[PDB]
């Protein structure tokens, strides 16, 4: 089967450059194109251009030239786009799409530039602001509930998980909020049964990746 | 406590489209419409549309018919309003209101009189060619015929800047008592200009230094120019 | 031009009675029945006006909207009190958990609660009378295909759509069972509150207790009052629909008849709402009564 | 070249959606049709003016009428709420051009009001010189709540950043507000509140700074 | 469909009674929104249908009228009030606006301070030549600037632009900006702008030699 399998997320300062892969299988890369649209979070899909996998002939759309810089590597049928000279605006998820074959007319009508398969979406980050470790709070408690504050992280995503893991029924993790500071900040509660104070030691479990940050936080009610 | 929350402001080039959402919130939008009114940079307001949350009816001004569309998504009760082939005359401020759910209904609307109550804090929509510019500023002097006794008046020109708003400030000494700032003008070549000025006592002149700070956040422009007299 | 029976909203001689929530520990709220009654009588007429004739069926979704921002605007006064009502909540919540400075504290923010009520007496009744003038309007622009002939179906279609469903949610429940146990549980509150009000002496709980079951007697009164009405009403309404569902009537009987029966729903519906939400608020303060009765151990 | 799309389409589960793809002279392009599901990546659903691939549902057609685009899905599951693409290939520019997008709703889904959870700061955030106060709204339908605060009924606008409602596992929304304060602010007031109003029913939730 | 109102920019103080007028050029019934909106800011529902002013409106607005013509009436400004009104149809969907109502506060009668402003040396050496002539500190708003180079009189080369109101004192400001070529500024040497204002007895020339 055709699988287009592409690079991890990545997250750069304005100025700097990226190269996202595209590892394909399943079908004989040379003799299909491969094309790359991108899309920034909340819009639509925009067509970056396509690429000749046996020529290694570029095609970019209008704008998209100067910048951006097709790539192959037929060896390990690999194709790369690579981003210099960073924006903001470059923010976006970019895929990479194995074209169909296509069928040219003298009057321009045609049997399809369409996109059969696609790749996972590998999403570039741009962002001056630097990578934070997150503050982890206790929220102490017919039923009562408990939870962890994480609050000015960035970026994302920062996970949580309950009594080491044993703990997964009952937890809802909050989406993030990002602040007008531009730090991220999300919470998750558990529901916690009426006389379940005293039994497990709830201790919730936050671990932010990008900062190696690893907080263990015990949640008891307030002592008073 | 009900409200309509729009997008943020659109700078788009003419013959795009733009798509404004309006998300409504506390209220059954279900059972209740949305209008959409624009108003034009020093003009009044013009009626663009109206689209049900019930019937997800619409009736559209016909000065914009088929140019226009806009659609309700009731699972986040927002509603959309996408202008396509923007032109100039396009450059305005664009509300959405909650309306009656029947508007241009087949018979009467005798169930629902209340006009547009609840609205939007509205979306500026810039239609303009012009690339992003920084300001270029420029003294304003204060000479022999802008001083007459112990009164005398200075300021800054702000002019070529795209696309808008600007902000002025006088190292905040004196922008608490007498600063003019004039809103910007566009001009024919699609850069907005504008002046700014102060008036104190002319007494000053001599030992107070009056210098300029212009700040222009889409091109992260920050400008101090010296208003000194000159010998004239 | 009708005999209306919801007419005047200013004639002091029928006093405003107004009922006290608090379905939740912590919440409270009010109703100004005459208003909730007016409102609601209204509402029915206003719905049989639009669905007498086909036509008009359509326009439902017109009158919601009316009503609802009739509704928000109502609310809007009642807000308007919010300080007075917070200013109670935190008192009720320090007297459940200084007694005679405590209570005169009651006493003082609830007397304020009314007479904030009594300020905005006039904003309520524009309210209210907007909702009149609508009603009236759209059933006074009522007319017939024939009118010795007058079709009855917005009458049958404005019950089973709105009203019997009530009617056999009601019929479910045993409200006098409601409130046979009611009356036990506040008897049992009594028999261990005397008893235990006796000798061993703490100040703090046998004042809270006297309070709570003071509160529930109160609101177990509101519950009785309601239960009779919307007793008295099912049967009435039940024995009445029958005979103004498969028939004509004359324009003129027929108004007689959708009046007299919108008067009929008003009174059930505003009593049944307030006894649900008077049950919630009774069941609500004896759960409190367990905690503290429970929390009378001595270790 | 534009290709015109309706914002957002909702529809009954079903019942039949219909999403149009404007154009100048689209009826000449051979349009295709993708399916982009939240996080995921896009997949081809109509391919050839009305051609469908391999595994395509056949409740998915896709047409050419006069100078407009037709993607009609059929029998509309739940599974189908996505955002759809058009997309055509332009012989002038040999570009592949995109269309709007059009976000397709399942409306089949009861009104649920908002559970409030609000939290006070904590004993550590305090001892850091600070207080964050956190409102918890969730499983809510449809997606749109009104967050106000309150400090002893007084509202405070200042310092509030509230999510917009994400759609939870179960189809029901969920946001988060968050009230920024000082500890001396938190202690200078009676009580706190978070109102959150839905469908003109508000939920209210109030915390006090307690001792 | 065609909404006209009487004044454009009407001048009351506070407590007065203040009437505005909105004819139409078809029948309306009763259908007749007010709306009241303060600059830079969205607008808010006042009356709507006759005298239904929706709740939380001062019990002071009122509305009279039916057919062509209707009156929007606030019996004792506040100055809150102080914003522009407008009126809206809705007989039929295709909804249409007046001309909107300016209510400004009415002060003395005091001159413009006008000064006049050279360009600067920067802008000469950019090949662009603009000359400001300000008028401030004056009330009412009415107020004719003339532009004359080398005592010829100038047309459409000039932009005006004015503060709304000072919110202290309650005047207003006044910029006129004459655009030329450096190439054409050398061209010529005297500068000057004629102001003919209410409470000018005579008509104020603010000029310059280049």
């Amino acid at each position: 089967e055709v699988q287009l399998v592409q690079s991890g997320s990545d997250l750069k300062k304005p100025g700097a450059s990226v190269k996202v892969s595209c590892k394909a299988s399943g079908y004989t890369f040379t003799s299909y194109a491969m094309n790359w649209v991108r899309q920034a979070p909340g819009q639509g899909l925009e067509w970056v251009g396509w690429i000749n996998t046996n020529t290694g002939n570029p095609t970019y759309a209008q704008g998209f030239t100067g910048r951006f810089v097709f790539s192959l590597d037929t060896s390990v049928s690999t194709a790369y786009l690579q981003i210099s000279s960073l924006k903001a605006e470059d923010t976006a998820v970019y895929y990479c799409a194995r074209e169909s074959p296509n069928y040219y007319d003298s009057s321009g009508y045609y049997s399809g530039y369409y996109f059969d398969y696609w790749g996972q979406g590998t999403l570039v980050t741009v962002s001056s602001a630097s990578t934070k470790g997150p503050s982890v709070f206790p929220l102490a408690p017919g039923t009562a509930a408990l939870g962890c504050l994480v609050k000015d992280y960035f970026p994302e995503p920062v996970t949580v998980s309950w009594n080491s893991g044993a703990l997964t029924s009952g937890v809802h993790t909050f989406p993030a909020v990002l602040q007008s500071s531009g730090l991220y900040s999300l919470s998750s509660v558990v529901t916690v049964p009426s006389s379940s104070l005293g039994t497990q030691t709830y201790i919730c479990n936050v671990n932010h990746k990008p900062s190696n940050t690893k907080v263990d936080k015990k949640v008891e009610p307030k002592s008073c | 406590q009900v409200q309509l929350v729009q997008s943020g402001a659109e700078v788009k080039k003419p013959g795009a489209s733009v798509r404004v959402s309006c998300k409504a919130s506390g209220y059954t939008f279900t059972s209740y419409g949305i209008s959409w009114v624009r108003q034009a940079p020093g003009q009044g307001l013009e009626w663009m549309g109206w689209i049900s949350g019930y019937d997800g009816n619409t009736n559209y001004a016909q000065k914009l018919q088929g140019r226009v569309t806009m659609t309700t998504d009731t699972s986040t009760s927002t509603a959309y309003m996408e202008l396509r082939s923007l032109r100039s005359d396009d450059t305005a401020v664009y509300y959405c209101a909650r309306d009656g759910p029947q508007v241009g209904d087949f018979d009467w609307q005798v169930y629902y009189y209340y006009g547009m109550d609840v609205w939007g804090q509205g979306t500026t929509v810039t239609v303009s060619s012009a690339s992003t510019k920084g300001p270029s500023v420029f003294p304003l002097a204060p000479s022999s015929k802008s001083t007459s006794g112990g009164t005398a008046a200075l300021g800054c020109l702000v002019k070529d800047y795209f696309p808008e708003p600007v902000t002025v400030s006088w190292n905040s000494g004196a922008l608490t008592s007498g600063v003019h700032t004039f809103p910007a003008v566009l001009q024919s070549s699609g850069l907005y200009s504008l002046s700014s000025v102060v008036t104190v006592p002319s007494s000053s002149l001599g030992t107070q230094t009056y210098i300029c700070n212009v700040n222009h956040k889409p091109s992260n422009t920050k400008v101090d120019k010296k208003v000194e007299p000159k010998s004239c | 031009f009708l005999q209306y029976h919801f007419k005047e909203l200013s004639n002091y001689n029928i006093a405003n009675s107004i009922d006290i929530l608090q379905e939740k520990e912590g919440h409270l709220d009010f109703v100004i029945i005459p208003h909730y009654t007016f409102l609601d009588y209204y509402k029915h007429l206003s719905y049989n006006s639009i669905y007498h004739k086909s036509s008009t069926y359509g326009k439902c979704i017109a009158v919601d909207a009316f009503i609802k921002k009739i509704n928000e605007a109502y609310d809007k006064v009642k807000s308007k009190c919010n300080d007075i009502k917070n200013d109670l909540i935190a008192t009720i919540k320090k007297l459940e958990h200084t007694f005679k400075k405590m209570m005169d504290e009651y006493n003082t923010k609830k007397k304020k609660l009314i007479k904030c009520i009594k300020n905005h007496e006039n904003d309520f009744n524009k309210i209210c009378m907007d909702m009149k003038n609508y009603g009236t309007n759209l059933f006074e622009q009522l007319s017939c295909y024939n009118n010795n002939f007058c079709n009855t179906n917005g009458i049958r279609y404005h019950y089973d759509e709105y009203i019997h469903k009530l009617i056999l949610s009601v019929k479910s429940k045993n409200l006098n069972k409601d409130l046979s146990d009611m009356t036990n549980i506040l008897q049992q509150s009594e028999l261990l509150l005397t008893n235990l009000n006796k000798k061993m002496g703490s100040y703090i709980y046998i004042d809270t207790i006297k309070f709570i079951h003071k509160e529930m007697k109160h609101i177990f009164n509101r519950i009785e009052y309601h239960t009779k009405i919307i007793n008295d009403k099912t049967k009435i309404i039940q024995d009445k629909i029958k005979l103004n569902i498969w028939r004509t009537f004359q324009k003129d009987e027929l108004l007689k008849r959708i009046l007299d029966m919108s008067n009929e729903y008003s009174l059930f519906i505003t009593s049944d709402h307030l006894r649900q939400m008077l049950y919630n608020t009774f069941y609500s303060k004896e759960k409190h009564l367990n905690n503290i009765f429970h929390h009378l151990i001595y270790v | 070249y534009e290709l015109t799309q309706p914002p957002s389409v909702s529809v009954a589960p079903g019942q039949t959606a219909t999403i149009t793809c404007g154009g100048k002279n689209i009826g000449s392009k051979s349009v295709h049709w993708y399916q982009q599901k939240p996080g995921q990546a896009p997949v081809l659903v109509v391919y050839d003016d009305s051609d469908r691939p391999s595994g395509i549902p056949e409740r998915f057609s896709g047409s050419n009428s006069g100078n407009t685009a037709t993607l009609t899905i059929s029998r509309v599951e739940a599974g189908d709420e996505a955002d759809y693409y058009c997309q055509v290939w332009d012989s002038s520019s040999d570009h592949r051009v995109f269309g709007g997008g059009t976000k397709l709703t399942v409306l089949g889904q009861p009104k649920a009001a908002p559970s409030v959870t609000l939290f006070p700061p904590s004993s550590e955030e305090l001892q850091a010189n600070k207080a964050t106060l956190v409102c918890l709204i969730s499983d809510f339908y449809p997606g749109a709540v009104t967050v106000a605060w309150k400090a002893d009924s007084s509202p405070v606008k200042a310092g509030v950043e509230t999510t917009t409602p994400s759609k939870q596992s179960n189809n029901k929304y969920a946001a988060s507000s968050y009230l920024s304060l000082t500890p001396e602010q938190w202690k200078s007031h009676r009580s706190y509140s978070c109102q959150v109003t839905h469908e003109g029913s508000t939920v209210e939730k109030t915390v006090a700074p307690t001792e | 469909i065609r909404m006209t109102q009487s004044p454009s920019t009407l001048s009351a103080s506070v407590g007065d009674r203040v009437t505005i007028t909105c004819r139409a050029s078809q029948s309306i019934n009763t259908w007749l929104a007010w709306y009241q909106q303060k600059p830079g800011k969205a607008p808010n529902l006042l009356i709507s249908k006759a005298s239904s002013l929706e709740s939380g409106v001062p019990s002071r607005f009122s509305g009279s009228g039916s057919g062509t013509e209707f009156t929007l009436t606030i019996s004792s400004l506040q100055p809150d009030d102080f914003a522009t009104y407008f009126c809206q149809q809705y007989n039929s969907y295709l909804y249409t606006f007046g001309q909107g109502t300016k209510v400004e506060i009415r002060r003395t009668v005091a001159a413009p301070s006008v000064f006049i402003f050279p360009p600067s040396d920067e802008q000469l050496k950019s090949g662009t030549a603009s000359v400001v002539c300000l008028l401030n500190n004056f009330y009412p708003r009415e107020a004719k600037v003339q532009w004359k180079v080398d005592n010829a009189l100038q047309s459409g080369n000039s932009q005006e632009s004015v503060t709304e109101q000072d919110s202290k004192d309650s005047t207003y400001s006044l910029s006129s900006t004459l655009t030329l070529s450096k190439a054409d500024y050398e061209k010529h040497k005297v500068y000057a702008c004629e102001v003919t204002h209410q409470g000018l007895s005579s008509p104020v020339t603010k000029s310059f030699n280049r």
